[PDB]
């Protein structure tokens, strides 16, 4: 009768307990200083509007980016055979994203990209005309 | 032979294997094969593996961590631990007429919308792997609650890890 | 000594300072293969990429105390509530930062060199061990400052107590002489700093709900 | 680290392995679920038929139950009493706090470091077996010491 | 030595709890880190609560705390 | 030169040229044009009749591909699934779909290392042989799996 | 040693990629020039992410990078 516990895992570092524990600190801070700004100003739009999904949108990407937004918008845009187009100047600061999904649809793709964009560029798409459109904002 | 994903859900004949390697004795076979289908070996199976049961009164209850049987904060099934389902369902095999509570537990990390919504479906997906494996609809239910009713403290590692859990509660009555 | 009836050193120095470099050098160079095994974590963890404001300005760092007591000396005390301080200023960048200017740590390989002899080597290499992980949990209090200190202006500005930065910019037009020319000039400069303001009647409180059943 | 501890005093892994496995033998049941440590005890092995009166050859079993728990650094503990159905339900609500009562003065006369300890006596309210046919002797007449461990 | 003995032998530190942890799911009843609860209550050393020894050395053998007081005990007679 | 490295780090020339060898002896058709690779698998090599389940003795022959992907450098992979006409375009279409899902979790899952991987179901749109006889014992059933090589 | 094997050779260092060609017509898997891309994510030394090591040479043993900054796990113990 031999007494056992269940989780029997793998041993650990000290050096990833510490960063655990300051990553778990960092994220209730995050959680709550997001409700206290959800309350404050409730959102009311929604970017289903400018980008709205399509046949042979619904080709599925898995994808690890940490770059610039353009060269990633352009390959997208290539696989989901619509033609790509730029608005505006490209600042002199790059616009730098980070996208890290697994098994998402092309629409939710571009939509994630154009909530990480923020204030500095846009992505629109018009599909009666296969475009995929990215504009940079007028800002400098 | 037996197929490793699940055997196609059919009862694998498991005592002719050993009479054939034993025939190929036939008391030395049947002693290995009415050992080896006893409660006590089974019970001990699960002991090897990571699995802990828990018998007190006339309430039995298994206790699986989600950190060997499931991938990593999904719902999906983790196929490489496929001896350790069979042997749930060979134990559960021997109550036909109780019924089962599954109810799912994580810790205190995260969004509390998120912890329910998680504990929810894992808890359905283990009740449904129960349900297609032989036994009827209405002898099952499952539940998730969050970090609710925690068993270790979440402010040490290893009791935290304790803490992420599937809970199986059954009768006899 | 002890009872009534129980009454009636080159190499140890050179053995503590071999062992502790090697232990120190040693547990460096695991410290960052942990660190570069889970590299896309911390990149997600510490995105200071989504905390810039409109005019790549990074955000200032404040601090926060609770419940603050001071004596003075005898005969004075002084009690207050909360207290907030701007630890760090609002500055234009070109890049935002990143973990590793933070958490890395620095390896060169030292190559540079017995009854007694291997204990207290040993004894050194858990010195140096341990100097290792006391180092590395300052650096770990250091970024989790300068995050947690962005982070609280985000919530004191949605809380209406602190002023936002206030740019200017400036058009010039086809500007210089026949030797060089520049063709769209525009320069850009911040001209108020963010602020913490003292009228307490326009605060804005926010209470966050619970709906179920 | 000669002058530092390098445990806490007086405990040892093998003994609590030795002194739960002596126990599970004996016919006290001794169960852990992640750090929670139930112990459940028979009421026949402790008392005369129903009376608040120990007898002299339990005081052994109450011994060898304070030397595990010494093994262990907690807060807080708790005991409570179940017996079966005689009289009224007043009668073993009594029975079962004047038992409970006196198990933890025992308990904390010997030297169990805990900071608080909880009696309650809760009747034959709360039955782990439909099966109610015998008297003291039925399993479900028990006293049942519940704690966590302390980190 | 045998701080798993009975046990699987020692599975690792848990330095957030001080505590070794033994190979099936049990806490060690071992400290692995000088930050664990240790519960301390005698201590050597003199000048305690007071500011500690004040440093300098001295012609004769009083023995000063740092907020003046004189220690007589640890004091070297004649 | 002894600090700098030497190579791309776990790839050799002859291990390229062995598993080629030893695919195209086994029935996986793997051909190079300029810097484009393709490899073409038959469905029937992987999945159950129509069905996007997986035998279990496949696992090793895509063991094996994700063994000669971890050869290369590499921006984007696509991966593409055909099959044969059954009972309406609907329902190849949602197959081709679910099997080409599957199969490109599992090379992620293994430690390919791609920046994007697209994966699309043509059901049966784009046919390679005009003869329509078989099943899925048919030759243009199949998963394509192309890529470039990047530097 | 052996770049191109199973094939027929090395043929060619192409510095515009950094890569040797063997003599079919496929690249190779080594480098030839150190503008090449490598994967580099290991560096020694110290005072990176500073400006390096200040150059003085000093009575004690700190080193100081070229923003103030004390490495004090560069610098030898006492």
């Amino acid at each position: 009768m031999k007494f056992k516990k269940p989780p029997i895992n793998n041993p650990s570092d000290d050096a990833t307990i510490k960063l655990a524990e300051a990553a778990v600190s960092v994220s209730d801070s995050m959680l709550e200083m997001a409700k206290v700004e959800k309350v404050i100003t409730p959102p009311s739009k929604d970017n289903t509007l400018t980008i709205p999904n399509a046949y042979n949108l619904q080709a599925r990407a898995s994808v690890d980016w940490s770059g610039p937004i353009e060269e990633l918008t352009a390959r997208i845009a290539k696989a989901a055979h619509f033609r790509f187009r730029v608005l505006g100047k490209s600042p002199s600061v790059p616009v730098l994203i980070s996208i890290s999904t697994k098994d998402e649809s092309l629409a939710e793709i571009l939509r994630d990209i154009d909530y990480q964009a923020g204030k500095k560029a846009s992505i629109h798409v018009y599909p009666n005309s296969q475009v995929v459109e990215l504009r940079y904002a007028k800002i400098y | 032979c037996f197929h490793p994903p699940y055997n196609n859900f059919q009862p694998d004949r498991r005592a002719v294997k050993r009479v054939g390697v034993d025939t190929g004795g036939g008391t030395v076979g049947l002693v290995a094969s009415i050992y080896r289908d006893s409660k006590r070996k089974i019970i001990r199976d699960l002991q090897k593996q990571d699995i802990q049961y828990v018998e007190y009164g006339d309430t039995r209850t298994l206790i699986i961590p989600t950190d060997k049987y499931f991938m990593f904060s999904s719902p999906r099934l983790n196929e490489i631990c496929y001896p350790g389902l069979n042997n749930v369902i060979r134990l559960l095999n021997f109550y036909p007429q109780s019924t089962i509570y599954v109810a799912g537990f994580t810790d205190n990390v995260g969004s509390r919308s998120h912890k329910r919504k998680l504990s929810q479906a894992q808890a359905e997906t283990m009740m449904t792997f129960l349900w297609a494996n032989g036994i009827a609809a209405k002898r099952l239910k499952a539940e998730g609650y969050g970090d609710k009713n925690a068993i270790s403290d979440n402010a040490i590692i290893h009791g935290s890890a304790q803490n992420r859990r599937i809970e199986i509660q059954w009768f006899t009555s | 000594t002890g009872s009534l009836a129980g009454l009636q050193m080159a190499l140890k120095e050179t053995a503590l300072s071999v062992g502790a470099q090697a232990g120190l050098a040693w547990r460096a160079k695991i410290i960052d293969e942990q660190l570069n095994k889970q590299a896309r974590n911390l990149d997600a963890i510490y995105d200071f990429n989504s905390l810039v404001l409109e005019h790549n300005i990074l955000p200032p760092v404040l601090l926060e105390g609770r419940n603050t007591l001071n004596l003075a000396d005898a005969q004075s005390i002084r009690i207050s509530d909360r207290t907030y301080k701007v630890a760090k200023q609002a500055h234009f960048i070109t890049t935002p930062p990143t973990w590793r200017q933070y958490l890395w740590m620095d390896y060169v390989k030292p190559e540079a060199p017995k009854e007694i002899w291997c204990i207290y080597t040993e004894r050194g290499w858990k010195n140096g061990i341990d100097q290792a992980n006391t180092i590395l949990e300052e650096n770990i209090a250091r970024i989790k400052e300068d995050f947690g200190g962005m982070i609280l202006y985000r919530k004191l500005l949605a809380m209406n107590m602190v002023s936002p930065p206030y740019v200017s910019h400036t058009d010039l037009g086809v500007t210089g002489d026949g030797s060089e020319i520049h063709i769209d000039d525009r320069v850009l400069r911040i001209t108020a700093l963010p602020e913490l303001n003292v009228n307490s009647a326009e605060w804005r409180a926010a209470v966050a709900k619970d709906e179920n059943a | 680290v000669p002058k530092l501890p390098c445990r806490v005093d007086g405990a040892c892994d093998a003994t609590i392995i030795k002194m739960m496995t002596d126990l599970n033998k004996k016919g006290i049941k001794v169960a852990s679920v992640g750090q929670n440590y139930l112990i459940s005890i028979p009421a026949s092995a402790l008392f005369a038929d129903q009376s608040p009166r120990l007898n002299w050859a339990s005081y052994s079993l109450l011994n060898e139950i304070a030397a595990f728990l010494k093994q262990f650094r907690k807060i807080a503990i708790t005991v409570t009493s179940y017996s079966s159905k005689y009289v009224s339900v007043k009668r073993e609500r009594a029975l079962t706090l004047a038992r409970s009562r006196v198990v933890s003065e025992y308990l904390w006369s010997q030297g169990v470091d805990s900071r608080i300890i909880f009696t309650q006596g809760l009747g034959s309210d709360k039955p782990i077996t439909s099966y109610t046919l015998g008297g003291d002797r039925s399993p479900n007449a028990r006293v049942e010491i519940t704690f966590r461990r302390a980190v | 030595d045998g701080c798993c003995s009975k046990m699987g032998g020692i599975n690792y530190c848990d330095s957030s709890a001080g505590r070794l942890v033994c190979n099936n799911g049990f806490y060690s009843t071992c400290y692995c880190t000088r930050h664990a609860v240790m519960d301390l209550q005698f201590l050597m050393g003199c000048c305690l609560w007071h500011g500690g020894v004040y440093p300098q050395l001295n012609s004769s053998g009083l023995v000063v705390c740092n907020d003046g007081y004189v220690s007589e005990e640890c004091s070297l007679q004649k």
